[PDB]
């Protein structure tokens, strides 16, 4: 019951279901509920680019700095898909900029290895570290020497 | 330490995610998000040396990613994974392993085609047909279930070894 409800929101956050989710939220469904990996409902609006689903579940009290099992947080994710509204909207609400996930890589690592410099830019802006190295001993710097992306070494050293 | 740069490559659905995740964490996943493709690294020891293998847990093939782009032109080895009670995996690793040799424009790719989900009583894929066409392609073909993890080590040290000849 519990976790039938926990399911559906979590289904319906994914999903982009404004309706279903303002239900299920009404009907007393956890905002803190986590799959089998443990992705919150924040993690999969973050991760699908549900803007609306995300400001719902902020307000309604989702945690932000909620990790899965490889220690990945909605910034994780939000910055490994590319999605400058949601990544602003959690960094207003305070979400963690140098968080570590199992390799230690700070939402930087991702959003600079998958190629988004808009990313990399606002989480640098609001105080990334930009020397972070992960547990494999590699920074933002090594990971555009390897990719050759001119743009992000520049914007790294400027 | 040398590293190793293998890419999970198959369809949605076939257990590349749970392979992955099996072999880095060591437990089985299930109903694992098919869109979220992220890339690991997992140190380990094989025939008694230490390598890192950064494996590309491909997902999200419809949309374009420049980091899978990234991958397949520089991919130092591949997991074709397909799922034997699923015939259209085992008919699109044709047109999967054609994509990977036009892009990298190589007529001898390390590939290994694996079949996922042993542990199911369907059989849908027989293994002689599976056998016969790894044989063909002289690549190994190694069973796995990471639902029981019968042979997650073994296929990715399999395409390890593959990458070292
Ligand atoms: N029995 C069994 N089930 C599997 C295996 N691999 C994946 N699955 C199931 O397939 C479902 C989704 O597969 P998934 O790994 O996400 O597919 P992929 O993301 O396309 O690689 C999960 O709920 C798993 O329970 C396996 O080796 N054995
Ligand atoms: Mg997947």
């Amino acid at each position: 019951r519990k976790e039938e409800l926990d399911k559906k929101l979590l289904e319906a956050a994914r999903a982009g279901q404004d309706d279903e989710v303002a239900a299920l939220l009404a009907k007393g469904a956890d905002v803190n509920a986590h799959d089998t990996f443990g992705f919150t409902p924040l993690h999969l609006a973050a991760l699908y680019g549900h803007l609306e689903i995300v400001e719902v579940l902020l307000k309604r009290g989702a945690d932000i700095n909620a990790d899965d099992s490889y220690g990945r947080t909605p910034l994780h994710l939000a910055a490994m898909r590319g999605h400058l509204e949601i990544v602003e909207l959690l960094l207003r609400w305070g979400a963690d900029v140098n968080a570590a996930d199992e390799e230690g890589r700070t939402p930087l690592h991702l959003a600079a290895k998958r190629g988004h410099l808009e990313i990399v830019e606002v989480l640098l802006k609001n105080g990334a570290d930009v020397n972070a190295q992960d547990k494999f001993g590699k920074t933002a710097f090594d990971i555009s020497i390897d990719n050759g992306n001119e743009d992000l070494a520049e914007i790294l050293q400027k | 330490m040398t590293e190793y740069k293998l890419v999970v490559v198959g369809a949605c659905g076939v257990g590349k995610s749970a392979l992955t995740i099996q072999l880095i964490q060591n437990h089985f996943v299930d109903e694992y998000d098919p869109t979220i493709e992220d890339s690991y690294r997992k140190q380990v020891v094989i025939d008694g040396e230490t390598c890192l293998l950064d494996i590309l847990d491909t997902a999200g093939q419809e949309e374009y990613s420049a980091m899978r782009d990234q991958y397949m032109r520089t991919g130092e080895g591949f997991l074709c994974v397909f799922a034997i009670n699923n015939t259209k995996s085992f008919e699109d690793i044709h047109h999967y392993r054609e994509q990977i040799k036009r892009v990298k424009d190589s007529e001898d790719v390390p590939m290994v085609l694996v079949g996922n989900k042993c542990d199911l009583p369907s059989r849908t894929v027989d293994t002689k047909q599976a056998q016969d066409l790894a044989r063909s392609y002289g690549i190994p073909f190694i069973e796995t279930s990471a639902k029981t993890r019968q042979g997650v080590d073994d296929a990715f040290y399999t395409l390890v070894r593959e990458i070292r000849k």
